[PDB]
């Protein structure tokens, strides 16, 4: 098996 | 072009947190095993393994930016949950830290590997496990940053 | 002598959240 | 609040800044507490506290500030204190002075890095870990905050011995009041 990335968190609050 | 220090990761059985510090994406052995991480160029093997420390590290993935280690020595921490809530915490020993507002155990679960941050937003440890007296979590255990440095060599 | 011009901003009042897809 | 975290955004190009500088009419919309501002030679920082947008005189000199209703003449000036200010632009967000009197301060750079600083005097304070002088350049007029998130002062000058910065010299919040009479 392998570990999968499913989401990220940005501590700065920065938007796109 | 918007990048995150903290990764929400998954396996078949569990689901937890990873945190990128100094070129390495870090997390807990009790969630990971010796698993590889998934990249679009196939599987990627761990760089650092430490059973004694509950610690594991891969090379930091795409769409990630690293946190810097804490410098201020401050003992007033803030833990980040996988829903992005901030919990205030007070440091006792090297790995001990007591909650300012005690919480149900359900609420901290799945948030291992996540960071414990000083007031400057810098990094102090990764959340190892919760201490519970009859289902109510009152303090926390964490892996200090000085470890993730000594592991790096 | 010209004028001072704003060319960017730095936002403190931002708080951690989950990057939307 | 706590913890302090910052992020940076760029709003204007090089040709853009130059044209705006002359015309003195700036139509872009505004957000945040710290603004990255620039002239012809220099480029530095300006901080909103209590309805006033403040910056360093060794940068702004005596100039006006380009607003959407044309150029806007300075409200306060104090050369001896290296300070200047205009009315804070529409859409800005103001900071509130410190009260805690705490001695553990936090410097915000033009790259949105948050540096830990320990107070000594009223105008001085020391770096917890040394950095090259080039890194701190262009961050003058950036705020220094207590751990609660409040204004303690503004970064004026840096202490270096062989191209490596050791300490910082800043304008305290009392010196704002001073200058408003
Ligand atoms: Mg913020
Ligand atoms: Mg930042
Ligand atoms: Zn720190
Ligand atoms: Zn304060």
């Amino acid at each position: 098996g392998s570990v999968v990335i499913v989401g990220r968190i940005v501590l700065s609050g920065k938007p796109a | 072009q918007v990048e995150g220090e903290v990764q929400i990761v998954s396996t078949a059985t569990q689901t937890f947190l990873a945190t990128c510090i100094n070129g390495v994406c870090w997390t807990v052995y009790h969630g990971a095993g010796t698993r590889t991480i998934a990249s679009p160029k196939g599987p990627v093997i761990q760089m650092y393994t430490n059973v004694d420390q509950d610690l594991v590290g891969w090379p930091a993935p795409q769409g990630s930016r690293s946190l810097t280690p804490c410098t201020c020595g401050s003992s007033d921490l803030y833990l980040v949950t996988r829903h992005a809530d901030v919990i205030p915490v007070r440091r006792r020993g090297d790995s001990r830290g007591s909650l300012l507002s005690p919480r149900p155990i359900s609420y901290l679960k799945g948030s291992s590997g996540g960071p414990l941050l000083c007031p400057a937003g810098h990094a102090v440890g990764l959340f190892r496990a919760a201490v519970c007296t009859r289902g109510v979590a009152k303090a926390v255990d964490f892996i200090p940053v000085e470890n993730l440095e000594t592991t790096m060599r």
